[PDB]
């Protein structure tokens, strides 16, 4: 009587401790290569943004009209996205993506700022609505008649709810010297804001700039956030965007940018810009950068682990 | 792989087997108890390593519109450190669990090996190269017996004693 | 004859490689989950800071009086300290905290600025000490008469030590263009700071802010680190709090934030806030962001490693 | 947990012991010399865990005043990624060290094992259930020499062969 | 007959899983502490910048006359290096340095500014040459007459490249607003900057600073990165310094910062302050932030791996 | 070590050897069929080790002006916390490989005694000091067949049974 262990012709190659090429009966995959090429959402609240940019939500140009108010469990921004219609961009503009992205989306609140001595109602034809219009979250303040002064003002807006209210102000700065007075009057103007946390001011720098939608002139968003309780105040004398409406974070999300479709009929907590990475392996070679609840990425294309024995044959 | 100089393609039958030659006639039959005791074993390491975290990664980056430099290259250096570890881990981890898988195959064979051998008292002598020598031939009902381990070590043992 | 190896009822269930839940005879965890709610700091110089912030070391509210020259292996800050008594905050604040808690505390130096054409002696009601008084080791410096012009400045501070100076000053930010002028006069005001290392320079921003201990005024603190024979030089015409003393660092130290009482009793090198963790064991689950010399932080509530041989029993 | 097909929680003397039965009576005595060898080892494992690191961390963070979202969203992406690492090393470090522990548990018992069936040539033949048959009924003076290994090889020999 | 296993007197003491200091017929160091003191450059085109400054390349002191189009595979600062002849310093320095550690070197190109209204020729001693002169690359622009207006003015210029162009502009702060008005007129003086990814704006700031060659005067250096096709222009009345030539980068390179000398006789691709680490081990205790392609560095001094199998003798 | 209780310092010729003494005389000869074995593992080790990253770092640091505190506590707190990661890997794998060189070194013995007491069928008794004794003296001939796997276990068998 003899006794033995199976084997096959064709087995496959793994590496050791010890040994570099080994066959052995069976072997499976460790790092996964498969990508499936869509946003894998089924049973998940997503909202994809489209033209809509991200910061935009928060402002209101036209492309955000329908985003103003969003709520979601995953969020996607997509390349065509802009948060501006005109022309500007966010200080500290990553972080409050950042923020954004967890949200779970945005609640808007009426500030109700009120106006006594100057113009309220702004506008251009960048932000096409009907006709021209402008940030549906903001307002563009003035003095009352093609040209003359800017009051010293004050606004203040208490924060009355139990989460962190977000709150964004614009400063415009206009092609000219000429054109700020235009708007403000002359002088130079001065923004500034205070709550418990923050502590800062601002001053508007005419000039020309490239043009971009024909126009020249950029509006500076900023934004800080207002703990419960705490108040927050504006002085300033001109040059000024003021925010209509405060935001409060729904809850929690995830926010990924990606170029591929939708699909409610895969589920996935892996992403990427490129799709959705389903596997149960405990590695990946797809994207570094994926993001969710990923195997770990590695360099390499492929580690074969053995699930069974040694093989050699007659 | 030196004195089972080699393996049973036609073993379809299980991982571990056995093969007689009698007069009566031919056999060969896995021995799915010890087959299973390693598979039980690849299954073990399977579960430990189609493994999921519930630890949820965001972005810090950004792909459409790049983040200063200075953050973005610290970024970087992470994300490649942090990389450079976990290819590390991967592949010291699969050839640590190969050798290990192979290790305790043969194991598993050496192991049933010297218990066929514990049944045969004297009534044998082993070969050399994995097989056993009966010294009074064995009839298939003997066989399993020897198999399903009842086989008796000195109700058979006289006879072949003297040869 | 027999021979054997021992075992026993109740055992223990580990994992290994290839089980899950195999008995053993002993076994020993691996991943600390005892914490003493209490800073253990016998043997150690410790500065407990309470009321004082940590950046008030260095300015010097009179919640930081006790402090400004205080010496430590241990620096704990609590949530109660501040480091103001006039409204106001710093630039930077971060990371001159984390200077400072390695710094094993602090050394005072007078930088003798001496003041022809100006008053001097700028106070207030939120720093009280027998009266109205002012950041001990800064000073407040005005216009002689209750309104009327502030000449423009130099003053210049050479660092005669082997060891960086930390150079703190101030600018004030009134409730007003009003109280602008009232304290300095009218203008813009400018101040400029230069090093070897260093270049920038200032302007005050007027305007309400919130009312913080009832006032609407602000002082921006700001910092710098002159190197050894570096001088440094200070152009102002207004608008400013200048440094008495310049700071220096006594050696190295550690610095926690924590919540629990002080123990002299007991030994300690991981903290976090709060206790001490004190344990050989080579993991922890306890705090991720525990400071000091400390088991590694993981995720696992439990990992038993195995003391004694498989189990089997009768 | 094969052949030695269970274990003797009356053993409470040592890790590894004895247990005879010839006419003179009983007994159950550890052999302390291999209890001690496998002790040895796993006190080994433990003073290489039982670890202290001099490597300070400081604070990079604030927790009563949170430092600026960017820096503290890298910051804590950075500390994630190390705990991730750190939960990994530990679980397949406490893995792998029992496999090895057991492992060594019982390789120090094959060992003891085969090296009594060594002193005991041909004067006996093994059971198949880890236990030794004497054909030679052996006293109590014997014991402790087959105990402490001293027994001699052919000075009991013949009478055994016989039998 | 017997077998057996070879043996020796003196064998090496390693450590395993379970003993401490046991004894191995051979073993091998797997840690490298074997660094050669010198920069290992054998094929690699390289840049060693000694006086020159790396920010240097793309201003052009008189160190720097002989690197403003450099080509590199390896380039190599040195501390002597300065960016600097007139007093000044880089915003956003090191960010900029790193990408031009990378560049592969320089290319440069006229952005064709002419001047109409101006003086164009500012100088100065600090910056040597034949006789008193300025920064290579750039302009210093005055008002026509030892004093005078400066015109409000506009320059653009247009990206035309498949890459990246950098940016170089400065913003000029005289010792005093007497020294300034002399070099550019009286009133608030302004620089704007715009592009695509890009939105600020500059003001000189006056006041004295340290003499530094013998200069109190501050240049303040900006920097930004047109995008292909994109567009930059520049507002400004004054305080100004022009780019006459932008920077387009050459190709891909690596950085080091080092103080010993070059040797075209070794090979390396992991360097370190003072010098090369040549090995082939899988970690070094040498340098924590060696850079380019290394051993992982580790904190021991000895790591022994067995090459041989265990060791007893008679 | 146990009960080839030492090793022979003697042996130059390669890590495994035979040493036989009958009447002809004396003899010590590598097995370098075993020895290559051994040595080609040793080898497979050494090449996976001294290993090469095609992974460039740049600089994310400046040590001739220092970057803002801030960044430069992140970095430094990252590199730090990279660095306690992987003196933790290069100190476990060096522990890991040389109980696992060790543990394979002796396991190379082992297998060639048992393979060697494989050919010498009941034509000799194992000692028990991995020696093995002859019952028929063994000429210089009979010895390189021994070595040369080649020996005959029935065509000496009968003599020596008897004896
Ligand atoms: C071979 O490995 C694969 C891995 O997916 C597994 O599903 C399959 O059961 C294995 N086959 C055998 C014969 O065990
Ligand atoms: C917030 O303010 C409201 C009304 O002033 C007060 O009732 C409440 O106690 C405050 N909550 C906290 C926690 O400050
Ligand atoms: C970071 O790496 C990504 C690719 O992984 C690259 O596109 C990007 O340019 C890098 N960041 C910086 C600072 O350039
Ligand atoms: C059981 O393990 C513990 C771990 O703390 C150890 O102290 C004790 O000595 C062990 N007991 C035995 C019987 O070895
Ligand atoms: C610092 O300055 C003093 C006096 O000017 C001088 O004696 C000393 O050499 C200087 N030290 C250094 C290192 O610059
Ligand atoms: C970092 O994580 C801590 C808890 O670990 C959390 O409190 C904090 O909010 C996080 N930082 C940011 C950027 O929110
Ligand atoms: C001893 O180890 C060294 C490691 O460099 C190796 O080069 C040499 O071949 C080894 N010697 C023997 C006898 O194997
Ligand atoms: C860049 O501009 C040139 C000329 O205006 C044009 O021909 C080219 O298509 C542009 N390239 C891109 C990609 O914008
Ligand atoms: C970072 O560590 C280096 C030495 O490794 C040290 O010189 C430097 O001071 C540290 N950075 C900071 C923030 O001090």
């Amino acid at each position: 009587i003899c006794l033995g262990h199976h084997a096959v012709s064709n087995g496959t190659k793994v590496n050791t401790l010890t040994e570099r090429g080994v066959e052995v009966v069976n072997a499976t995959e460790t790092v996964e290569r498969t990508n499936i090429p869509r946003i894998c959402s089924k049973g998940k609240r997503t909202v994809d943004l489209g033209q809509c940019g991200l910061l935009g939500t928060i402002t209101g140009p036209p492309q955000c009209d329908q985003f103003l108010e969003f709520s979601a469990d995953l969020i996607i921004e997509r390349r065509e996205g802009s948060d501006v219609c005109y022309p500007g961009k966010f200080v500290n503009e990553e972080a409050l993506r950042q923020i954004l992205r967890e949200s779970g989306g945005i609640d808007k609140e009426a500030m109700g700022f009120t106006y006594s001595g100057i113009r309220t109602n702004g506008a251009t034809s960048a932000c096409r609505r009907s006709g021209s219009s402008f940030y549906a979250e903001m307002k563009w303040l003035l003095s009352n008649t093609d040209n003359a002064a800017f009051p010293q003002m004050t606004k203040s807006y208490k924060n009355t709810r139990k989460s962190p209210a977000l709150i964004v102000w614009g400063i415009h700065h206009s092609v000219s010297t000429a054109e700020q007075t235009k708007l403000y009057g002359s002088g130079n103007k001065l923004v500034t804001v205070g709550s418990s946390n923050y502590q800062q001011s601002f001053v508007p720098s005419p000039g020309a700039r490239p043009q971009v939608n024909g126009l020249s002139g950029r509006i500076d968003f900023h934004w800080l956030m207002l703990n419960p309780n705490d108040t927050v105040t504006f002085s300033f004398n001109g040059a000024f965007i003021a925010p209509d409406r405060a935001s409060f974070l729904r809850g929690k999300s995830m926010g990924i940018q990606s170029g591929v479709q939708v699909d409610a009929n895969c589920e996935g907590d892996c992403y990427h810009s490129g799709g959705t990475i389903i596997s149960n392996l405990p590695f990946q070679n797809i994207d570094s950068r994926a993001v969710g609840k990923c195997p770990r990425y590695v360099k390499q294309r492929s580690l074969l682990l053995a699930t069974g024995m040694k093989n050699v044959p007659e | 792989a030196g004195f089972i100089e080699n393996g049973w393609e036609g073993l379809i039958d299980g991982w571990y087997g056995f093969r007689h030659q009698n007069a009566q006639g031919e056999g060969t039959a896995a021995d799915y108890k010890s087959t299973q005791s390693a598979i039980d074993q690849i299954t073990g390491k399977l579960n430990r390593l189609i493994e999921k975290t519930n630890q949820q990664f965001e972005l810090i980056d950004n792909e459409f519109n790049e983040v200063e430099k200075q953050i973005g290259n610290v970024i970087n250096w992470t994300r490649d450190s942090i990389t450079e570890v976990w290819s590390y881990n991967a592949e010291l981890l699969v050839a640590m669990e190969n050798q290990h898988t192979i290790d305790l195959a043969d194991s598993e064979m050496d192991k049933l090996y010297e218990r066929v051998k514990r049944q045969l008292r004297e009534n044998a002598e082993e070969d050399g190269t994995g097989c056993f020598e009966i010294f009074h031939k064995c009839d298939d009902d003997c066989m399993a017996s020897i198999r399903n381990n009842t086989y008796d070590h000195s109700k058979y043992r006289e006879e072949a004693m003297q040869n």
